[PDB]
């Protein structure tokens, strides 16, 4: 696994078992996350669930997170949140500022037996997630006039960039793309770009080619298979907009998109759908995002096998057959059911 | 009687592409006459040309992205003249196989301003901010030529797109002033915003609930791009731009082909198609109303159609099958 | 700059409002002798009980119209003039009519030069008025100095940039002596202290009335409050061949419209195609020196002068008997050779 | 006439802001002074950590201001100037002061009189900064064609008014060009094409440091940004004599507050009755010219600046050994016999 986000494993002396972090989070959350907890249970997986809540507090008019949450949080060196509300200062902002989490990764792969416009898209994307065109930097320079400043510096390009050639190298993608703008960013794309091509070296195993996020979105949509041996890396903004992109080929939605936010002793992953309050509590919700995710965070940990049980069978080969699936994807199924059905060829 | 518009080819499968066009123009015997230039700062000539002129027809010039590299001069062209507002047009056409078919949205993007601002500096070393600077001035003014723009070409829906729940002064600014002039101006008109992020994925997935987008300089060379695709490529988009009293027209995709260079693959629809708004433009338009039908005729009429639709004729060919079509009509 | 007219890439967006009566089709006339000379102009043109809030809107937009005349009620449940609706919602303050003989026209007195400014938003134009009790009617004119004061200067600065020698105010003010009487003197007031150059003089409505039929050409610049304007207006609209031969234009500080100098709609020949656009297009013209074009305006100004000097192909009204549209194609014809 | 100062049958209400350190004190020696000539203003007095909010709101209804500096954090939690909060917020953009050498004051070099004209809301006081990475900072410093234009003609406007030769524009043009550069370009700019009588000159801010100091007699007006005034202001300020002898006013289109012209807090002797008040009352002088008095400013003024000429009875920081209290009954002592 990536050398610059690595887990500090030892299962806790007194169980055969890992420690996790939760965080339930609200709305069809809770039901969401049983679900992977019984289908983790099922598979035997050396874990137990320490569940923390990060409802924030607000010390100094700048809104920080519990202590409860924290201590647990630092010390398992991992967490797996759900979706979560909007309850003054991003909450997802001040969880990655407090727990150092800088790259999100995000991969957008087509599901077996749900049809969508687009076909055989499996992509991979780093996203620098710490500063870039989202530090809170702004001016009004004067009456009618507004500055925005993006902010791009070596320290913080080059350990997402690291992450990208090491992620690329740990799922076995020949390729790493760096998605940029030098042509009107000069310096603060080209810095980025540069600080790619310097690593470049250190990775002779792996391809480092550059792209402007001109093609990378013109190539992509018009064939999102021309990236299957992708993992690109890119500034705060492009990774935003390419990812909600990459996934709206894939899914159409991002109902079944996992994300993973990296830290540099930490990590936490999570499901990037919203806290569908409407649905919650009927049952309907549909765990395969969060679950996707828990893959992601098994193989983060070093627990190969169990993700790619939990994965490669189980859950992706049990979304097919309309009797399972879900309401969001033309089945039929309940979260209850899925859940099951699911850990049948667990 | 005779218009005399400014010609700039630039790099790529520009010289071809552009080409095409005069040949179709003589064949055509329409009444203008090219003044052409060709140029590392003669960027100057092309706009001292064009304020003679007021009009002019271009392909896309190209960008080094090194550090000592010179910096757009596409942009330069556009900012030294306030040629303030690109238009690129995605529209599906008949004999085109696209995933998403039946297709029609425009995407209308400030050109002078946001991102496009070019300030940077790198305050010590390993640092570097680039300054991204939104004005009212500016933005109210695009705001109403996208409105303006909807009117007069009956659309019925505006939206803005931006990052306003992140940059909050800059993006903010751009969503309210656009929505907050078209309710108080333009009321007959839909007016929304929309998360650029979002409007990325809709714009690939669900791409039909949009009809006009307004953007700055940035979220516009992103979602014109998935617009280029959506509809077949870069090929197949007929752009625009306008200033209060200038007009260049070029390709809406933005691609300068450099690697077919020469080869005569090229596929000239974007141009001629951008050729024709500018006919339409100078009043013609008889021929405008023409040309196209012929293009578009073409290209929906199986094989002789050039090679990236997916036929296997070359610009040349293809060119010839627009004039014959042409000859008859 | 969100203040000059609308503009795009050469093009300017102007509104067009054609009206009632003839209006449909005088406007037309225009639109064709416009495509066919290939003026960058694009219409935005509006149609018709209340959304004379859509014209508003439109020419807000714009900052300019070109507009035939609306049709007005004179039953008590009409809706009322909604011209000057028009005008006073966009505070277009000043009405310009312009008065000069035609070669190519009989008229009684030949020879004729003479322009008419009013003041479009006041006087007995201010539309209030009630019953007190039944039988008994009170209508209430308003003059105020800052409306007069405005005016007032319009008046000598268009004079001077016309190179008019002489302005005239028209009153009543021996009989409404604070009204009319404030009107006359604010004008010659600040025609003594600014505007020294050009002579300033008085008359008196009703003789000026008579001297304006028996005497033109003592007259150069006239300043009126509402009423007076409408009349001097239609003196001078028939001394010169009539209503279809005057130009006239409305400004505001910020917007301009431009219609016929005479005011009047021609409901009875709608659709007739026997309607005379001399009117609707000199003042086209108008608007084009406006906007700074004015090639165009010196042009085809001189193609309808000439055409209607040589005698027939010109239209009913003036003594011909070709119709709109064959004056209208002599006029794009003259217009093709020049 | 909303827009004169604050005014009822004969009698002004005018804003008073004590402010912090001996600015209570100083104030109170005007007001003794005033009632005592029994001047017909009213004082609406004020007293404050965001309340800067009823000082403005105050002002904004009369117009007129007298005040004494409140005091400033240099800590990082502390709440920033708001003295420059009151300024920026009434678009107060113009700052005077008057270093002119007095009568019985031993000063280094003698018979001096310069004025320094300084920019109140922008510049380095534009107060835009932030911290990129941990232990960097950057400070933005904005320069507006606006707003220095503005300056610009003030300046010039009030040297034409006082019968002041030459401005000059102080900068550091050769270093910052773009920043100081449109500063003095504009300046010298629009004192040729306007203002041809005026002699305009530049002089680099360290430079005119130096000359300041060494040989101040060749200047007249300075025209300055934010800090360069700062600055120039207080070596003009000791080669008068101190703090406590410097008439200062701030100016903006619609508002006007009058405090002292060297900007010192004096917290270390608040409450002792040591303080000199003559800064404090000679702008207050200034306010009385302003609202049109100035028979009274004529006259107090001269109480004053004999009464300090006049040997002891002096207040301290001039090398008397009177306090705050007797120094104004000498004033209106003198005042009592004119
Ligand atoms: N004239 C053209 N016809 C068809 N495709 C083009 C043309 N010019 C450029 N392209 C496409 O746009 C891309 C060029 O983008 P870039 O790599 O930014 O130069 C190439 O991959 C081409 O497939
Ligand atoms: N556009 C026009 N040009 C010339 N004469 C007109 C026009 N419109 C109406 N008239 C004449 O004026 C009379 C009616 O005027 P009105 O008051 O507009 O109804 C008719 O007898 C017409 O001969
Ligand atoms: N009323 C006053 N007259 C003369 N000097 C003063 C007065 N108030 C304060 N000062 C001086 O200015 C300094 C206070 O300014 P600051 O450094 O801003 O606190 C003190 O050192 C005093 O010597």
């Amino acid at each position: 696994q990536p050398s610059i986000g690595r887990y500090t494993g030892k299962p806790n002396p007194s169980t055969g078992k890992y420690t996790v972090s939760f965080i339930e989070g609200d709305g069809i959350g809770p039901e969401i996350s049983k679900s992977v907890k019984k289908i983790f249970s099922a598979a035997n997986v050396p874990i137990e669930w320490e569940s923390c809540d990060v409802s924030p507090i607000f010390v100094n008019g700048l809104t920080t997170i519990p202590d409860p949450a924290v201590q647990s949080i630092t010390k398992n060196l991992v967490a797996l949140k759900g979706p979560l509300a909007t309850p003054h200062r991003s909450l997802n902002l001040t969880l990655r500022k407090t727990f150092g989490l800088f790259a999100n990764v995000r991969p957008a792969k087509s599901i077996e037996g749900f049809k969508t416009t687009y076909e055989n898209v499996d992509l991979v994307l780093i996203r620098e997630n710490t500063e870039g065109e989202y530090s809170g930097i702004e001016h009004i320079v004067c009456p009618g006039v507004v500055q925005s400043i993006k902010l791009i510096t070596r320290d913080a390009s080059e350990r997402v960039i690291r992450y990208a050639f090491e992620y690329a190298r740990a799922i076995g993608r020949p390729r790493v793309i760096v998605v940029h703008k030098s042509t009107i960013q000069r310096l603060a794309d080209g810095l980025f770009v540069n600080v790619a091509k310097e690593l470049s070296k250190e990775y002779p195993d792996l391809t480092l080619e550059t792209e402007l996020i001109d093609n990378s979105v013109l190539k992509v949509v018009t064939n999102p298979s021309a990236y299957t041996d992708a993992v690109s890396v890119c500034p705060n903004l492009y990774g935003d907009i390419l990812s909600d992109l990459n996934s709206g080929l894939s899914a159409g939605s991002l109902g079944l998109t996992p994300s993973a936010n990296i830290g540099h002793k930490i990590s936490i992953f999570e499901a990037v759908h919203g806290s569908a309050p409407d649905i919650a509590g009927q049952d309907k919700a549909n765990p395969t995002a969060l679950l996707l995710s828990s893959v992601m965070m098994l193989n983060h940990m070093g627990l190969t096998n169990h993700a790619d049980q939990i994965q490669n069978a189980v859950l992706s080969t049990i979304a097919s057959g309309p009797e399972n699936r879900t309401g969001d994807l033309a089945g039929t199924a309940t979260t209850s059911s899925f859940t099951e059905a699911v850990i049948k060829r667990l | 009687g005779r218009f005399t518009v400014t010609l700039i080819p630039g790099d790529g499968v520009g010289k071809e592409i552009t080409d095409s066009v005069r040949t179709i123009f003589e064949a055509e015997n329409i009444p203008i006459d090219w003044e052409t230039i060709n140029i590392k700062e003669g960027v100057y000539e092309a706009v001292e040309s064009l304020k003679r002129n007021k009009i002019g027809l271009k392909g896309l010039w190209h960008t080094p992205a090194d550090q000592t590299g010179h910096g757009s001069l596409n942009v330069a062209l556009r900012k030294q003249l306030d040629i303030y507002a690109n238009v690129a047009l995605f529209k599906s056409l008949k004999g085109v196989k696209t995933r998403i078919p039946d297709i029609d949205l425009i995407v209308i993007r400030e050109n002078t301003e946001g991102e496009f601002s070019g300030l940077e500096h790198e305050s010590v070393p390993g640092v570097v901010e680039s300054l991204k600077v939104m004005t009212r001035p500016k933005t109210e003014r695009i705001a109403r030529f996208a409105f303006d723009f909807a009117k007069k070409y009956n659309r019925k829906s505006v939206t803005a797109v931006h990052k306003a729940n992140i940059m909050k002064l800059g993006d903010g600014l751009f969503r309210n002033i656009i929505t907050e002039i078209g309710q108080k101006e333009y009321p007959d008109i839909d007016v929304s915003s929309i998360i650029v992020d979002n409007a990325s994925m809709q714009a690939v997935a669900k791409p039909h609930q949009f009809d006009v987008l307004v953007t700055p300089s940035m979220y516009g060379t992103i979602l014109g791009n998935i617009g280029a695709a959506l509809i077949g490529g870069p090929g197949l988009v007929a752009g625009a731009n306008f200033g209060r009293d200038y007009a260049v027209f070029e390709p809406g995709s933005r691609h300068v082909g450099l690697d077919i260079k020469g080869q005569n693959v090229a596929n000239p629809t974007a141009m001629i198609l951008s050729s024709t708004l500018m006919l339409n433009h100078l009043g013609l338009n008889e021929y405008a109303t023409r040309i196209s039908k012929a293009v578009h005729e073409t290209i929906a009429e199986g094989k002789h159609t050039t090679r990236d639709i997916g036929g296997s004729s070359s610009t040349t060919d293809f060119t010839n099958e627009i004039i014959n079509k042409l000859s008859t009509m």
